[PDB]
């Protein structure tokens, strides 16, 4: 018995269009559906300069922006050698984690709101709204920040942005704590997710999950304390990690994910050197708008990175960073010229979307959107 | 004027060209001027020095103002 | 009776907040470019990362130096090995700190 | 399938497992996209030949896989209601071009 | 093994007074009264929205809404047409074509975004060496129909001269950056 | 007079742009915007704007994201599936016109090639304000629909 | 007659009511919900009907106008009649029965086959196997309620719901009985589908679980259904329960005591519980739910029928 | 350049650069919280069965002596 | 024209028409045609700007520019016809409305367009589209306006096609639609007059191509009226023979005299009369559309067909009526 | 390197890399028996199969690559092993060792055309559903040859005519002396 | 492999020129030059 099983509440969970093979109530398998979401990213990043590929990124996953531009990033410095200054390093973390708030307040709420709680959506929608502010401020764009560039970060904060940082992270525990005083001891929330969506951890790694449905299971792995790629390897913080690995394990630990995020923000803060923004080399960094106009060597730059690009040299790596929703890593094999080439883009959810098929096998029709909620499948990357 | 007539349908507010060519050269002291841009060299274009040998005023090519020798 | 162990007291309504708004320039940022030590000194081949690479060094390898190389390694003993990366959980409340970071 | 076409003879077995596979589905083709009023199965039949015969001059055996494989996934993609019906029944002289464009 | 789990880890809470603690806490749905209250709390707090018309959200200088081609103080347009920035378009939404005009200065005859086919990035910002293309705080320009969304040659995107009163603003606070 | 026709047109009217519930066709980060501005501060739901899930009863389709070319016979199918007076509302620039991916080929060069659409929300990543100016938009093109006096021709 | 008097007056209640659950959980939202319609959204919801009214037909189809186009008709025309023996202050009863509270249950007896016949003349096999599980949960909760009412009738003498609410001069059955009044809320709340417990009507499961010609009017009809139930079921745990129409007797010099009045601020106060349960808890499942309605509600209801049948024959209190 | 658009005047030297850039004051930031303190200081297993219980003992004695009053 | 493309959708064909009956059945065939090969259209809507919108898609950006104009008012049909060279004409009504009569909307109208299109020298090809059997002394009031328009428009401005299509089918059409519709009486089809008139039917695709070919044709298609009849010469119940084989339906017709129905549409032939209130668009019994269904004229003479274009018409069996699925 | 002593040598055929992620350039017959190994292996561990990247050269005699990322979680280190299959090569599918592989493989044929044995369930993943042509590959143009979709008279259907549309701008940025 | 690469038929019937890219006449730089374009 098939049934097509399309987006239940639609803004939300967008383009999701599940085949759904029933047996009753009970899902015997779950044939997702993907390419409605598929634009040409893979593809018309071959068409244009390392610069101007880097919009694409905060847009392959929509509800966690930065963090792709940080692993894009971090794969044009892998090839580039381009050492990025201690500042650039601790705003580019200081905003991947703002943005691990900014996705567990989604993915957990938005999850929630396909449950039913009506409410967490919107309260944690308050809360996003607030790290927007700090988003639009440092870069301009609410969602779509191009602000971590190839070379460190496109500019340097506001002269008030640390200052309301702080003043939202005194104020933002009690809203983690809210949003789990409201689904954590609920009977009908642990009822919704707990047993739901169990992976063994033998089957998280074997689909390749690797995110926070790899520390679901028990798989202690997060490439913060793998391969620290920042600051990481200075600031201190706990990865939650889960004992049984259902649903409800999930969404525990995007709630302390959502803590221990509080805490790389609060030391993001409290130590922030004051250096240069961007990378001294100007052949990789274009130079500010008062030094190219005053210096003509600079201004040739800004002219040859504003339209040639880095022409970063001939190499192929595969740099992966922990975004909220699992490893995002972008392989970026890169022929000599300023063009990328083949900048494949390996997106978590695509390989936990993967995971729906055997997730929901046997849950009942009504669980199978608690599987795409804790999944945190955006279908940008997919 | 004929260029300005091609992206301008407008024709009641006063063409660019005009606009330039109607604010006097500005005096100066040596052979050689910044015109930086309007006052703040971070917010004009990028430093264009000028050479003011000839008689004629020697318009800065960014920001068409128009410079004279003044000796 | 509920989580406000005055600890709520710190509530989502600001009422001051971004006191300074960001477009009014009280203090004028100075946001450094170079290092002090790389403004007069611009020699750029020893800074450079770019080009400042050795090259690809792709040499053949044909089955005269795999099979001495297979003869060589004589035995595998301990430290010929790649080490586990060792990860364990372990149970923790509040203890980091003391919950305040 | 594994490309046991390590000559011609292999290939050309499963073209013809492939065409007798379209030929024994044209019923469900019919039935899913109603066709069994515009079309006749000779012409169906006609069709599916016309095509297997159009690429019939490949000496290369990989080439015969990959072409076989495309078919079954359009096949397979008209079977099912994945494509719509409005194309299948498409899917079933210097001067005058002159006149036209320079091209 | 999921049989021996639940009976370990049902005779984990074992103890009178503590089985009754857990009964209390099942029955007189007290995890939920946990809910009911916050959400009263919330009931009775103060509103954080916005009636949008009269008042708007918080945004920055360094805000990219509407894009609009600066002009330098005495008129003439600061598009000197280098085309860096038709260049540095990651979705090329600006098509630039440049004429020496009869004064003799180089200039855009063409200077077309399509804002339809345009990303709100700011590189344009940052690639005009002369800051001629700045994108204005608007935000506000939903046209009722695409062609208009289409932002003409050097005429509607000289509709910066009214916002720059707050586009000189914004550019006077954000230079230092 | 014709009065009477002016006040009932300006009643339908107030109706029609009261009450304007949209099918959000939320696919990508411009719905995760349109969610900000269903959200606790730009309130939708005080406008009227309920965002209904199912295209059946539904006064409007704020289509957001990238209109995929495999996403474009089902956005058409749900647009055939709205009572007559229905708009559409394109949202974000990808949605709009072509967008970041004009020339990809999977993505239709914006929704007004499926859809007949009315109000073109702005703005790649359009400000939750701008979206909801966008509505705010969408009510005066009701405003000026005055469907009973040409209705009398 | 005067059923215009009660109709009328409860359709403007349910028209509100719309506005006023958007309202209150929007508020617990921390967000104003309909706001600019009316001067506080007070015209908001003749604005979401004179929408409904004037929006064109997806198809005419009035060739099938005796099957499903009645069956709107009938469960609202139930929700609606359930209102005569709800006396809302003392000789306010449009029709005292002397049986009211088993007319009451036959009338949820047959808003089982409103739902089960508006369902199965939409020809779709998910909406009306949606329906079906609709119809054996508001069943499957009908029992708890009917035992509940057993629990609340043995403390009263009669079925007559003036006597129901004239038995609790000396108490409320909310204070002794609050235990019920939790079980009879939590099963109004399952009985109608408004509630924690509405997998089918998650919300898009909803919209395509009652019919397939919408045409707007079936979809309103739903709708003020919904919420006309949704005013009765809380206009009962407000008899039973609460006191009807009863004040807490402190005889107020500030307050002159209007039955009516009393009885609007009772349902309100539910009403609100309505809303505030749907805001702060997620849904049951439905496969959970129709397994709180036999192992939980009805075991807990049984139970309740003993003891307070128990505890009020041993001391002579009956 | 670098050194004409960091003035501070004097400084007689590259280094003591005016270097005004965002950051935390001196001393950091209060300690911010980010454990769960959520306060469990609310009626106990007991107080709240005893209080059920005691209404429906009390209270059922009201209803009685209330259906004593009405017959 | 001047062509500077290749096919359509982003080409241009020279070709800034205004369809005048562009928000129409017909008109949004023919404004396809004309602007997916390609072309300008300058669709000019009479009211409620709802009524076009369906063809903003379907041209590329500026390739379908809908117009307001007032059809009694002209100095703006000028201004509609101010940028164009073709000007097509589909404005026509099957009923007379309190306000525009038959000929105030059939004939009174392509008159006026045909004079302000002469009066704007310009216009190379001018289509007047009529009814087929449009001949005066026909019954039905509108074919003797349509047949008044025509000798107006070929009058006051020669070298002006004029397309005679005959009943058009199709989807929202106003031949198959309402008989469907009219099966839900419950399989109930009152042909009326027995069904002895013989007309040809024509798939609207085939006579937007045909209008269109009347344009990228050469000198040729002036001034002549075509017949754009269709294949397969039917009659009444013979068309409705078909419809019940795409919508799963047993035939139940009834015949219906001709007094007997010219009675049963007596009714809604007051409009003049009613005043105060518009009535609802007579769909299946329009007591000029029997005065026209009396007598089988609608049938095409030995003037131009199909065959004069290069065009063969499709079928009426198949996709070409396969709009009826909707309503099984 | 330890994995590469134990590593039959025949297995590691063509090439080896010792930076930006070590990878074992290896022949498509030797591939799913070389993802055998480093999996269910006491010393190489990987048992995630992080990415499969098609990449398409043109100028070379097998023009795709199929990059096989691998990660390990026990040794936490990745390796990436690779392969050459050019455009009508069925290359061995490790669908059956990682199951991750078969949406990623799915991708692989859909963009570039690398058909793969014995992977059940091998569907064009991404791209429309009558699409015909491999998009990633190098000679598929960017804006595609059939993908403008626009509805018309063959009402609730958006077509799929041939494509014309606002010249994509080609920018020769890249300048000489590299 | 022109029938399998999906190609639409008109488009293999077309006429193409592999040429190598002469130097850019304006800069006398050689970094351009031996990459083979079909035209
Ligand atoms: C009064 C206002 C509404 C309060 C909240 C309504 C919640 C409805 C469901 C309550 C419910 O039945 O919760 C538990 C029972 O609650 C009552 O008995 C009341 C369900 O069983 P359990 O999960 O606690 O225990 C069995 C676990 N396998
Ligand atoms: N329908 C048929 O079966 C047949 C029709 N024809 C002819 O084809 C042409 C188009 O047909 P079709 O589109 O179906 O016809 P409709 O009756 O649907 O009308 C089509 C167009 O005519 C316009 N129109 C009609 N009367 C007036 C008026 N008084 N003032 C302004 N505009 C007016 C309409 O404007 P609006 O939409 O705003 O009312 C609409 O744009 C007409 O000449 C018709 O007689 C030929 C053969 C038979
Ligand atoms: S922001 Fe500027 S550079 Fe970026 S796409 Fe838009 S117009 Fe082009
Ligand atoms: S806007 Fe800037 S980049 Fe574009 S042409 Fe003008 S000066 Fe050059
Ligand atoms: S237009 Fe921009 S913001 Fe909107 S969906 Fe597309 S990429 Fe996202
Ligand atoms: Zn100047």
């Amino acid at each position: 018995f098939t049934l097509n099983f399309g987006p239940q509440h639609p803004a939300a969970h967008g383009v999701l269009r599940l085949v759904l093979e029933m047996n009753g109530e009970v899902v015997e398998r779950a044939e997702p559906h993907i390419g409605l979401l598929h634009r040409g990213t893979e593809k018309l990043i071959e068409y244009k300069t390392y610069l101007q590929a880097l919009p694409y990124f905060d847009r392959s996953d929509y509800v966690s922006m930065m963090a792709q531009e940080h692993a894009y990033s971090l794969a044009v410095e892998k090839l580039l050698n381009c050492e990025v200054p201690l500042r650039a390093q601790y705003i580019r973390v200081l905003f991947c984690e703002i943005t691990r708030i900014l996705n567990h307040l989604l993915a957990l709420t938005t999850h929630a709101m396909d449950v039913g709680a009506l409410t967490p959506f919107l309260w944690a929608f308050e809360e996003r709204e607030k790290l927007l502010e700090f988003y639009e401020r440092v870069s301009g764009a609410r969602m779509h920040a191009s602000f971590i560039r190839p070379g460190g970060v496109a500019q340097d904060l506001p002269l008030g942005l640390c200052r309301d940082i702080d003043s939202f992270t005194q104020q933002f525990a009690s809203r983690i704590d809210e949003l789990e005083e409201m689904l954590t001891g609920n009977r009908i929330w642990k009822q919704r997710l707990v047993d739901i969506g169990t992976v063994t951890a033998q089957q998280a790694k074997d689909w390749g999950f690797s995110g926070v449905m790899l520390r679901g299971p028990g798989v202690c792995w997060d490439l913060r304390r793998a391969a620290p790629y920042d600051v990481y390897d200075q600031l201190d913080f706990d990865v939650p990690v889960g004992t049984r690995g259902d649903c409800y394990d999930r969404y525990c630990i995007r709630i302390e994910e959502m803590r221990q995020s509080l805490r790389i923000i609060v030391q993001c803060l409290n130590q922030m050197p004051s250096g240069m923004i961007k990378a001294d080399d100007r052949k990789l960094c274009p130079p500010s708008r008062c030094r190219m106009k005053l210096s003509m060597e600079s201004s040739i730059h800004h002219f040859e990175l504003y339209t040639e690009g880095f022409s970063v040299p001939a190499s192929s790596t595969y740099t992966a960073v922990e975004a909220p929703k699992g490893e995002f890593g972008v392989f970026l094999v890169s022929n000599g010229s300023n063009r990328p080439y083949r900048c494949k883009i390996r997106a978590p959810g695509f390989a936990h979307l993967q995971g729906l098929d055997f997730m929901s096998k046997h849950h009942m029709l009504a669980d199978v959107v608690t599987i795409i909620g804790t999944q945190d499948i955006v279908f940008g990357e997919v | 004027g004929n260029h300005t007539a091609k992206w301008m349908q407008d024709r009641s507010k006063k063409s660019p060209m005009e606009l330039i060519s109607e604010v006097p050269p500005i005096k100066v002291d040596g052979r050689i001027v910044a015109c930086e841009g309007d006052t703040n060299p971070a917010l004009g274009h990028p430093i264009e020095f000028i050479c003011l040998d000839l008689n004629e005023p020697a318009i800065c090519k960014y920001c068409g103002l128009r410079y004279v020798q003044d000796h | 009776p509920c989580a406000h162990p005055e600890y709520l007291e710190a509530v989502p309504k600001a009422t001051e907040y971004r006191l300074r708004c960001p477009a009014t320039i009280d203090e004028e940022a100075i946001v450094p470019s170079s290092d002090p030590e790389t403004v007069y000194n611009i020699v750029y081949h020893g800074r450079d990362q770019r080009r400042n690479r050795p090259p690809i060094r792709r040499y053949v390898l044909t089955k005269d130096n795999v099979v001495q190389m297979m003869n060589e390694k004589k035995s595998f003993d301990v430290s010929d090995f790649p080490k586990v990366y060792l990860t364990t959980v372990e149970e923790d409340l509040d203890t980091r700190g003391g919950g305040y970071e | 399938v594994p490309p046991n076409s390590a000559n011609l003879t292999e290939a050309r077995r499963r073209v013809f497992d492939f065409f007798r596979a379209a030929c024994r589905s044209i019923p469900t083709i019919m039935d899913i996209y109603n066709l069994q009023d515009v079309v006749a199965p000779s012409q169906l039949r006609y069709a599916i030949s016309a095509q297997i015969r159009n690429n019939a001059h490949i000496t290369d055996p990989k080439v015969i896989d990959l072409l076989i494989f495309k078919g079954m996934e359009e096949l397979t993609d008209i079977v099912d209601h994945a494509k719509q019906r409005h194309h299948i029944i498409g899917q079933y002289d210097f001067l005058k071009n002159f006149y036209t464009s320079n091209y | 093994d999921d049989e021996e789990a639940e009976q370990l880890a049902k005779e984990i809470s074992k103890d009178w007074s503590t089985v009754f603690e857990r009964s209390m806490n099942t029955l007189f749905l007290t995890e939920m009264v946990r809910g009911l209250s916050l959400t009263l709390k919330y009931f009775f707090d103060p509103k954080v929205t916005i009636n949008y018309p009269f008042e708007k959200g918080p945004l920055s200088p360094r805000f990219r809404g509407e894009h609009a081609l600066r002009r330098y103080p005495t008129g003439e347009e600061r598009c000197i047409a280098c085309k860096l920035c038709e260049a540095v378009c990651p979705a090329q939404a600006i098509t630039i074509e440049a004429e020496e005009r009869e004064d003799g200065s180089r200039r855009t005859t063409r200077y077309d975004i399509d804002m339809t086919k345009c990303i709100y990035c700011g590189f344009c910002q940052e690639a005009c060496p002369v800051d001629a293309i700045v994108e204005g705080p608007n935000f506000e320009f939903a046209t009722e129909t695409h062609e208009e969304l289409l932002y003409d040659k050097e005429k509607l995107l000289e509709n910066g001269d009214r916002w720059e009163t707050e586009i000189a603003e914004n550019l006077r606070s954000e230079s230092l950056y | 007079a014709e009065f009477v026709i002016s006040k009932v047109d300006d009643l339908m009217n107030w109706a029609r742009t009261g009450s304007i519930w949209p099918m959000t066709f939320g696919l990508a980060c411009c719905a995760v915007e349109m969610m900000h501005t269903g959200a606790a501060r730009y309130d939708l739901d005080r406008f009227g704007i309920i965002f209904r899930p199912s295209p059946r009863q539904s006064d409007c389709m704020i289509v957001a994201g990238t209109l995929t070319n495999k996403m474009a016979p089902a956005l058409r199918k749900v647009y055939d599936q709205m009572p007559e007076p229905r708009w559409v509302i394109s949202m974000g620039s990808c949605a709009n016109g072509g967008g970041y991916y004009h020339y990809s080929y999977s993505v239709v060069r914006g929704c007004d090639r499926i859809v007949p659409v009315d109000i073109y929300v702005p703005g790649c990543p359009p400000t939750a304000e701008a979206l909801l100016y966008g509505l705010l938009q969408l009510q005066k093109k009701i405003n000026r629909r005055k469907d009973f006096l040409h209705w009398w021709n | 007659a005067e059923i215009l008097g009660i109709i009328l007056p409860l359709l403007l209640g349910v028209a509100f009511l719309v506005l006023a659950e958007r309202k209150v959980m929007a508020f617990v939202q921390r967000r104003k919900g309909p706001d600019v319609v009316g001067s506080f959204g007070l015209l908001q919801p003749l604005a979401d009907g004179l929408k409904l009214i004037l929006k064109e037909p997806i198809s005419p189809s009035s060739a099938n106008f005796f099957l499903f186009r009645m069956a709107p008709v009938a469960t609202f025309m139930l929700s609606l009649v359930a209102w005569a023996v709800v006396p809302f202050d003392y000789g306010m009863v449009l029709s005292d029965l002397n049986i009211g509270l088993l007319y009451l249950f036959a009338i949820s007896s047959l808003g089982v086959y409103g739902i089960i016949i508006a369902g199965w003349s939409s020809n779709s096999k998910y909406a009306f196997l949606g329906a079906l599980r609709s119809a054996a949960q508001m069943v499957s909760y009908e029992v708890s309620i009917g035992l509940i009412l057993i629990t609340v009738l043995i403390c009263v003498g009669s079925c007559n719901l003036s006597e129901i609410v004239m038995a609790q001069k000396q108490i409320w059955f909310g204070i002794p009985l609050f235990p019920v009044l939790v079980m009879f809320f939590i099963s109004c709340l399952a009985e109608t589908n408004r509630a924690p417990f509405d997998l089918p009507e998650a919300e898009a499961e909803l919209v395509a679980g009652y019919n397939v010609e919408y045409s707007s009017m079936g979809f309103a009809l739903f709708f003020l259904g919904e919420y006309a139930n949704m005013i009765l079921m809380s206009g009962l745990c407000t008899l039973f329960f609460l006191g009807g129409w009863l004040p807490i007797l402190d005889l107020p010099i500030f307050k002159k005591i209007p039955g009516s009045i009393w009885f609007s601020i009772k349902v309100l106060f539910f009403l609100f519980l309505y809303i505030w349960v749907r805001a702060a808890f997620p849904r049951y499942r439905y496969d959970q739910l129709m397994g709180l309605g036999w192992k939980v509600f009805l075991p807990l209801s049984l139970a309740w029928v003993v003891s307070v049948s128990g505890l009020l024959v041993t001391f002579q209190w009956l | 350049t670098e050194a004409m658009i960091r003035n501070k005047p004097g400084m007689a030297s590259v280094k003591d650069m005016p270097l005004l850039q965002d950051g935390p004051p001196p001393g950091g930031f209060a300690p911010v919280r980010y454990a769960r303190r959520i306060s469990n200081t609310g009626p106990s297993a007991m107080a709240m069965f005893l209080a059920v219980s005691g209404a429906f003992a009390w209270g059922m004695y009201q209803v009685g002596q209330g259906n004593k009053i009405r017959r | 024209l001047a062509r500077k493309g290749t096919g359509g959708r982003s080409s241009v064909s020279g070709i800034v028409a205004t369809v005048f009956g562009a928000t129409g059945f017909l008109g949004r065939y023919l404004v396809q045609q004309l602007a997916k090969m390609g072309s300008q259209v300058l669709v000019p809507f009479r009211g409620s700007e709802d009524s076009p919108r369906h063809l903003k898609l379907m041209g590329d950006l500026g390739q379908v520019v809908p117009m307001k104009f007032d059809p009694r008012d002209e100095d703006s049909i000028k201004a509609v016809m101010a940028k164009a060279n073709v000007v097509i004409n589909l404005i026509g009504r099957e009923y007379e409305t309190r306000n525009f009569s038959f000929e105030d909307a059939n004939h009174h109208i392509a008159e006026k367009l045909a004079l302000v299109a002469k009066e704007h020298g310009g216009i190379m090809r001018y289509i007047q589209v009529s009814c087929l059997g449009a001949s005066v002394s026909s019954p039905s009031r509108m074919l003797r306006a349509k047949a008044a328009a025509e000798e107006a428009v070929l009058n006051a401005l020669p070298e002006a096609t004029i397309m005679r299509p005959a009943t058009m089918i199709g989807t929202e059409d106003r031949i198959l639609n309402p008989w469907s519709m009219f099966v839900k009486k419950y399989g109930f089809l009152p042909l009326i007059g027995g069904g002895t008139t013989k007309f040809q039917p024509v798939y609207v695709v085939d006579v937007a191509a045909a209008i269109v070919a009347a344009l990228k044709d050469d000198g040729s298609s002036m001034g002549k009226t075509y017949e754009l009849g269709g294949p397969d010469v039917f009659t009444t119940h013979e068309l409705a023979e078909i419809m019940y084989d795409m919508i799963r339906e047993w035939p139940r017709y009834v015949k219906l005299p001709f007094p007997i129905a010219k009675a049963m549409a007596a009714p809604r032939d007051f409009m003049v009369n009613k005043v105060p209130f518009p009535l609802p668009s007579p769909q299946i019994f329009n007591l000029d559309q029997i005065n026209a269904l009396t007598t089988d004229t609608l049938v095409s003479d030995n003037a131009l067909k199909f065959q004069d274009l290069d065009l063969v018409p499709h079928k009426l069996k198949g996709y070409p009526v396969e709009f009826l699925i909707q309503y099984r | 390197k330890y994995s590469w002593e134990t590593l039959p040598k025949k297995w590691v055929k063509k090439m080896e890399r010792s930076e930006h992620g070590n990878r074992f350039d290896t022949n498509t017959d030797y591939l799913f028996q070389l993802l055998c190994f480093l999996k269910l292996h006491t010393y190489t561990r990987v048992q995630v199969l992080i990415d499969i990247c098609g990449v398409d050269y043109p100028s070379r005699k097998r023009r795709f690559e199929v990059v096989y990322n691998l990660l390990s979680t026990r040794y936490n280190s990745r390796i990436r092993v690779q392969t050459s299959a050019d455009e009508v090569t069925r290359i061995s599918s490790v669908v059956s060792l990682f199951p991750s592989a078969g949406w990623w493989e799915r991708e692989v044929w859909d963009m570039f055309g690398v058909s793969f044995i014995n992977h059940p369930d091998l569907r064009r993943i991404l791209t429309d559903y009558g699409f015909e042509g491999h998009p990633l590959r190098k000679d598929f143009p960017l804006s595609g040859y059939v993908q403008v979709r626009y509805d018309d008279p063959e009402k609730r259907v958006v077509s799929e005519p041939i494509e014309m549309t606002q010249e994509f701008r080609y920018f020769d940025f890249a300048s000489p002396w590299e | 492999i022109g029938k399998v690469s999906g190609i639409p038929e008109e488009h293999l019937s077309r006429k193409v020129i592999i040429y190598s890219p002469a130097r850019t006449a304006t800069q006398s730089g050689s970094g351009k030059l031996g990459k083979w374009k079909i035209n």
